[PDB]
RNA sequence: AGGCGCGCAA
RNA sequence: CAAAACCGGUGGUUUGUUAGUAUUUAUGUCAUCAACAUGUCAAUGAAAUAUCAAUAACGAUGAAACUUAUGAUUAACAUAACAA
RNA sequence: CGGCGAGAAGGGAAGUGUGUUUCAAAGAA
RNA sequence: AACAGGUGCCAGGCCAACAAGAAUCCGAUCCGUGUAUUCCGUAC
RNA sequence: UGGGAGCGAAGAUAAUCUAAUAUGUAGCUCCGUUCAUGGAAAUCAAAAGAGCUUUCACUGAUUGUAUUUAUGAAACGUGAAAAAAAAAAAA
RNA sequence: UAGAUUUAUAUAAACGGCAAAAAAAAAAAAAAA
RNA sequence: UGUAACGGUACAAGCUGUAAACAAAGG
RNA sequence: CAUUGUGUUAUGGUUCUAUCGCAAACCAUUGAGAU
């Protein structure tokens, strides 16, 4: 069929994040504003926070209820509430990519959930419950879970739940660029303060002679002066 | 030219100890003022050689409406105004301003005229670099 | 936000933190109490002229 | 642009307009003298009231056409031989 | 017509067949209105004898 | 493809008639082009023939060059003395379309009229500007005058 | 497009699990050394082990290590094809994945005819290829608790490394000392134990790689190196306690060579022993048994008539006599070269 | 461009004593670099008569749209040597494929290499045979069907 | 990268 | 031949001043189904926290009123007043 | 002043002259 | 000139909690965010 | 869902009509869209070479199929985008 | 997140043969979705 | 999730659930 | 050149629009946090 290929470039125009940033050159304009913007219906229920009605924590021990993870449980490590999603520990291993330090040539890592996939367990029968804030007297909160009437443990620590993200790291080595020449890498702190002090006369001598062994003298800067 | 390519390990960079042997070399020659050779000291010098690396940054040609406002005091030394003009307005340059515009020309303006231009962006570089200047305050006498 | 909230009469607004260096830090200071004194003395002049006006 | 791959196949472009075979080619020519049978096999010119067929059915072969000038100045004629000056 | 490949010639019907989530393609990133996630289930006995 | 058509004639390439450039000191005025609206030479122009090529050495057309610029010789039967002037800061617009007939006058003595009626009109122009410029000059006076007050 | 039949599989990389807060047995529950998975003692039944000793009989090997993406059925077959080499099998069966039963979990049981069948399969592991990821299958036979022996490889790769040292050793004693007596001379040579290389002296490499020291002198590359000559172990013993080794005057480069070459002999050696053929002392096949064991693995092309359909109408005459004279004119070559293959 | 105050008034003033009171509007072009400062970007943010511009994005419409063009002594060397060298870097003039790529010497010819055409040319010349040197030159000339070439 | 054109004279 | 980020919080810009708007039933049909009814939530007014006084007249407020303010707006079309 | 050579499937395809070229119906993000 | 909202209609300086004019003159009948002139704020 | 899978028409062009086009379109059933499709050569090519897969432009409306109507993002190739192969014998 | 929060929307599928009544003794019993 | 039926509320195109617009001052 | 017509004006008739809204993208800042 003859409509395929621009069907596609059609309905990338919708994923396109149009104006993307243009390089002015000269003699040369950009198509920015010939390329179309996406098309959407803005009429649409409002934003919603699902976590906190759902009073889902880091550190919650949490069940994954679809996908090639089924039945699979992992404490919670980070929550999106723009997203609604979740991060579960040793769930959906779909990021993986060169080691950008120390150990083996590739390193994955877990991505979101959204949290509607996930639910939260209970305590006594470790079944998918529904968690509710009631409050003592005293004002005291106690989250209790459905199923058994049991308070929910206190999630784990921040310390205890701490992992570098090296996907960052490696996202920010690619945007540094390629890996560097040794021996462009390789430090030169004398010379390198030689041309320092000479870039510090070139910059700020405003083109007096450099100094020499006969004449070492220190040339004066000229200030801007003031109109008279 | 070298000094501004990437430190990777397709592209061909002096070194620092080779940029200062070449500085050595010029300056025994009596052409340590080399423009080219001043400017790439500097360039070098911004990057440490190209080992500091940092993602590129565009200086904003533009601002948006109704950005936010950073507040900051008037920075300069005291009894310090910015010049005023003479007069209101200067006279028209059509009506009465024709004969002071035109002048006969002279065999100095033709070789002005016949300058190269490597001489006139040497001679802008060089204005520039005299006229880097700033104003002085008080403890600075 | 003047799309969805309230209506302001200021944006954000940030000040500049002070420099660490001590010589820096005194000329800042000098510069700020500068500008306090130039609203001060705008402050006094009206004053002056309301009083002479009133005699 | 779009071509008719059934009309090129009958037709040569050349530098002096469009060439064709002659019909009676691959017919019956046994009552034909060697005259008439020469120019049988041999070619002939599209003819100009036909060529409005090519301009759309084979968009991408043009022929432009050049017929003789037509300048009608008096002095370019051979009259103008016979004349003292030029007439301006 | 796209003619099959090594990975992709076999296939299960769309309603009989053995459940296998493993290899099922999924995007747990999404919202799937069909798992009605507001609707809360039953549990039910884990271990039944004689029914 | 846009081929452009060639023609051929004995085994050559048919080009379009050209000559070379020929250095005249001073060419000489043209025969005027008003006598192409005439029958008799339009005729003669069209016929490439003998008798026109005959009666084209036989006529006499250096007697319709006018040495004169704004004098000329129009199919009238008369010679057309024109001058055109503009002057939108005095309101004055001038164009002239005399004619000297030859039938009331005669060729020579219509051409003569006509080169003097053009003549005056020449004189005629310059000394108005000169009165303009000096009228001008009076209105600058008064306008100054005016401003003394 | 639809729903993925056996063809298509995925496999995850299993994230190792560690216990962050080591008394928070909810979310950290310790791993059963039984089944290598968290405990869950609500829903779960502790496991000895030996379960399937109760159905498969004494006769029993549990393989462990076994792929991702292999199904039950054809690793069955796999192994059936291995394990047949020390006897007759009376059942393969593979566990199917948890989350995706045309997969493994990673576990088989192997029930043999005899107990010495059995016994002598367990003794080494099973060295896979690189499309069955290059596993090496750990067993254990469940009537003895015995195991195989998963450092094998890598310890006889080190006693490889010592045996060319050894070789060095002793030409640099040859070169220093100049010809030297046999009983004499090996005590001069160590080697390094695996897998922290402590000095030995040396008589564990000499005969796992030549079986000894009259075998190391008489195989390639090392008689090339040492000319033994006359002035069970006790044979051994005396019949080196009157020799003399003699060095061939070699450059360091031909050296050098001779040693790299006697590390490639071993290294084939030791990969020969691994890869046994599975044929070896059985009776021949049949042609149509030989088509079922290739079809286990490949599907044999799809007629070309059939083929044919494929050749779309947008650009191609089906049926075409040029193409189809093509053909018949490769199949007279084909059929030329087999009878010229056959006379 | 380099300013020592942040302060709009400043620049303002500035803007003022150059252009006068009564300047419509301003295109104020620099390089980027050493042309020009942060407190310069600063200072004529909030200038809505003036228009900051690079070399790179100078057009005919920059220019008809603001009434003067105040440009730097570096921006309009920039400039100038980009419209220059232009017609290089579009390819609209020759090259003499030269490892240094300038031209080459022409080179002298060889004495003699049109005597034979001369020769013919006189012999042509007296154009008597005219039925005959066409005949010769249909017998041995033959037209090009092809729309390329000779 | 590619497209069109590229004297029939000398 | 010149020049050389992730998860929360807070605002702004663009989409979009250049584009459009979509949630409730009156009415048809056996049913599938079809289909922009009735100006606006709103007297007028910027303000009713300017409609007060009052049988009537003169008054009050208001820029404009018992009214070209106590709903506005062509033509066709309806009625009158004035004119030779 | 480089020497008889470092385990390359006996199978698929390519003109039917295969001396030659290419691939291995067998594996991961 | 998009230096946004509101204030009787077109307001950078009247309100809008952080800058800056109750600026002056001229307006049929009320008002003016309007015309003209001018001062001031602005890393908004 | 002019994306992918299955089944699968007629009004319309052919100046009737058949093929072909419409079109593998509409309706119906099923996937649910870059965390996807697909995929690391028993490939393509020439006697030189390229190097999984994918996207864009050109080659080109060319070579093709249809042989009254039309269809044709062909193959090799060229210039770009993106770049990846395979952590992994146990611990 | 102080509490409370009726009824309908035919749901053991947070799940697995298909097939009426979200899942029905074997067989009769039949399928491009 | 979304929607609706009844009921309460100015007998309603709004709000709301028999606690039907409000607890924020408890051993 | 009518009181059965016309000219001019007046009164009716008459279309109904008062933002109850404004990222899922990008820019800039700022906490926690990693290096």
């Amino acid at each position: 069929s003859r409509y395929v290929k621009v069907y596609r470039k059609v309905m990338n125009l919708q994923r396109r994040k149009t104006p993307l940033p243009w390089t002015p050159t000269f003699l040369e304009f950009s198509k920015e504003p010939s390329v179309p913007f996406p098309v959407r219906e803005k009429l649409q229920p409002a934003p919603i926070d699902l976590s906190y009605y759902l009073n889902m924590e880091v550190g919650d021990l949490v069940e994954v209820l679809h996908g090639p993870d089924c039945g699979r449980q992992g404490v919670v490590l980070s929550i999106s509430k723009k997203r609604n999603t979740v991060v579960v520990d040793g769930c959906n291993m779909k990021k993986s990519f060169w080691n950008p330090g120390v150990g083996a040539s590739l390193v994955t890592q877990e991505m979101p959930i959204h949290i509607t996939n996930v639910a939260l367990l209970d305590p006594v029968v470790k079944r998918p419950t529904r968690v509710k804030r009631r409050f003592m007297m005293n004002g005291e909160c106690v989250r209790i879970s459905k199923l058994s009437g049991s308070a929910m443990p206190e999630p784990v620590s921040t310390s205890a739940l701490r992992q570098p993200n090296l996907y960052q790291e490696y996202l920010r080595q690619k945007a540094l660029g390629p890996p560097l020449k040794a021996s462009y890498a390789r430090p030169d702190p004398l010379h390198l303060k030689i041309l320092q002090r000479l870039a510090r006369h070139i910059s700020w001598g405003q083109g007096s002679p450099l100094p020499t062994a006969e004449n070492p003298r220190v040339n004066s800067p000229e200030p801007m002066a003031l109109r008279r | 030219a070298a000094v501004n390519r990437p430190a990777t390990r397709s592209y061909k960079r002096p070194l620092a100890h080779q940029l200062v042997e070449l500085h050595d070399l010029m300056r025994e020659r009596n052409l340590e003022q080399n423009k080219a050779l001043e400017q790439a000291v500097l360039r070098f010098v911004a990057d440490d050689g190209g080992c500091k690396r940092r993602p590129r940054e565009v200086k904003p040609l533009l601002y948006q409406r109704n950005r936010r406002y950073i507040s900051c005091p008037d920075l300069i030394p005291d009894g310090i105004e910015p010049a005023r003009p003479c007069a209101e307005a200067l006279p028209d340059v059509f009506m009465e301003r024709q004969a002071s515009l035109v002048r006969a020309c002279t065999p100095e303006d033709l070789a002005r005229q016949e300058l190269p231009f490597a001489v006139q962006a040497e001679t802008a570089y060089r204005r520039k670099r005299e006229n880097f200047r700033r104003l002085q305050r008080n403890k600075r006498f | 936000r003047r799309r969805t909230g309230m209506q302001r009469k200021s944006g954000e607004i940030h000040h500049v933190a002070p420099p660490r260096d001590p010589v820096l830090r005194e000329l800042f200071a000098a510069a700020i109490q500068r500008e306090k004194d130039e609203k001060r003395n705008r402050e006094r002049r009206a004053q002056e002229d309301a009083a002479a006006a009133e005699k | 642009k779009k071509n008719h791959s059934k009309v090129i196949q009958r037709f040569k472009l050349t530098r002096f307009g469009w060439q064709r075979l002659r019909s009676g080619r691959n017919g019956e020519k046994e009552n034909l003298t060697h005259k008439q049978l020469k120019r049988t096999m041999g070619y002939t010119f599209v003819s100009r009231d036909d060529l409005w067929k090519f301009r759309f059915q084979l968009p991408s072969h043009i022929l432009r056409l050049r017929d003789a000038p037509i300048n009608r100045n008096p002095n370019i004629r051979k009259i103008r031989r016979s004349l003292p000056s030029y007439f301006g | 017509y796209t003619p099959p490949s090594k990975r992709t010639w076999s296939k299960q019907h769309n309603k009989i067949f053995t459940p296998r989530p493993l290899s099922e393609r999924f995007s747990p990133h999404k919202l799937h209105p069909e798992f009605e996630w507001w609707r809360e289930r039953t549990v039910q006995p884990s271990a039944l004898f004689m029914g | 493809q846009r081929v452009v058509q060639k023609r051929r004639h004995q085994m050559r390439i048919l080009h379009p008639a050209q000559t070379a450039y020929v250095p005249v000191e001073q060419r000489p005025p043209p025969i005027p082009h008003s006598l192409t609206a005439s029958s008799t030479v339009k005729r003669l122009l069209n016929n490439n023939t003998v008798a026109a090529k005959e009666a084209a050495k036989r006529i006499n057309w250096g007697a319709y060059i006018s040495h004169q610029r704004g004098v000329r010789w129009h199919p009238q039967g008369a010679w057309r003395v024109q001058f055109s002037r503009r002057n939108h800061e005095r309101n004055f617009f001038v164009r002239c379309e005399c004619y000297f007939r030859v039938g009331t006058y005669g060729f020579q003595m219509a051409k003569d009229l006509a080169i003097r009626y053009r003549q005056r009109l020449e004189k005629e122009w310059e000394e108005l500007q000169e009165q303009w410029t000096k009228l001008d000059i009076l209105e600058a006076e008064q306008r100054a005058k005016y401003k003394e007050k | 497009a639809c729903r993925p039949g056996a063809t298509r599989m995925k496999w995850y990389f299993q994230k190792p699990y560690v216990r962050r807060v080591k008394s928070d047995f909810f979310r950290f529950p310790l791993l059963s050394q039984v089944t290598k998975q968290k405990i869950d003692w609500q829903y779960h039944h502790p496991r000895s082990g030996y379960e399937a000793a109760c159905i498969f009989g004494p006769n029993t090997l549990e393989v462990t290590n076994l792929p991702m993406g292999k199904t039950c059925e054809y690793l069955q077959e796999r192994l059936w094809r291995f394990f047949g080499k020390f006897g007759i099998v009376e059942q393969v069966r593979v566990l199917p994945h948890e989350r995706d039963p045309y997969q493994t979990c990673g576990t088989a049981y192997v029930c043999f005819r005899s107990r010495m069948a059995s016994l002598r399969a367990v003794r080494l592991p099973v060295h896979l290829p690189a499309s069955l990821h290059n596993r090496v299958l750990h067993l254990r036979h469940l009537g003895t608790d015995r195991t195989s022996d998963d450092l094998f490889y890598f310890r006889r790769q080190q006693a490889i490394s010592n045996l060319v040292a050894i070789a060095q050793q002793l030409y640099a004693y040859l070169e220093e000392r100049g010809p030297l007596p046999a009983h004499r001379a090996l005590r001069l040579l160590f080697e390094r134990s695996y897998p922290r290389l402590a000095w030995r002296q040396a008589g564990f490499s000499v005969r796992t790689c030549c079986g000894s020291w009259l075998g190391f002198f008489s195989r390639s590359p090392f008689n090339e190196l040492f000319y033994l000559a006359r002035e069970t172990d006790r044979e051994e013993n005396a019949m080196l306690e009157k020799m003399v080794i003699f060095p061939h005057l070699l450059s360091r480069e031909k050296l050098q060579a001779l040693l790299l070459r006697a590390g490639r002999l071993l290294q084939m050696d030791l990969q020969n022993e691994l890869s046994v053929h599975w044929r070896t002392d059985r009776p021949p096949l049949p042609d149509w048994t030989q088509k079922q064991i290739q079809l286990w693995q490949h599907q044999d092309p799809l007629p070309e008539e059939l083929q044919i359909w494929s050749r779309t109408k947008d650009y191609y005459k089906i049926h075409e006599e040029r193409f189809l004279f093509k053909l018949k004119l490769k199949k007279e070559r084909a059929q030329a070269k087999q009878e010229m293959k056959q006379q | 461009f380099n300013l020592q105050s942040h302060k709009t008034k400043h620049c303002v003033r500035h803007l003022r004593r150059l252009l006068g009171r009564k300047c419509p509007s301003a295109l104020l072009v620099h390089e980027g670099t050493t042309d020009v400062n942060d407190n310069f970007r600063y200072a004529t943010a909030h200038i809505l008569a003036v228009r900051r511009e690079n070399v790179e994005g100078i057009n005919v419409y920059n220019l008809l749209k603001y009434r003067q063009l105040v440009i730097t002594e570096k921006a309009l060397l920039k400039l100038i040597y980009n419209i220059q060298t232009y017609p290089e870097k579009r390819g609209w003039l020759p090259k003499y494929a030269t490892p240094d790529g300038k031209p080459a010497p022409a080179p002298e010819k060889v004495e003699g290499w049109d005597r034979e055409w001369r020769q013919m040319k006189e012999r042509e010349r007296n154009a008597k045979f005219s039925k005959a040197l066409l005949r010769e030159r249909i017998l041995k000339w033959k037209w090009s069907d092809e729309t390329k070439g000779a």
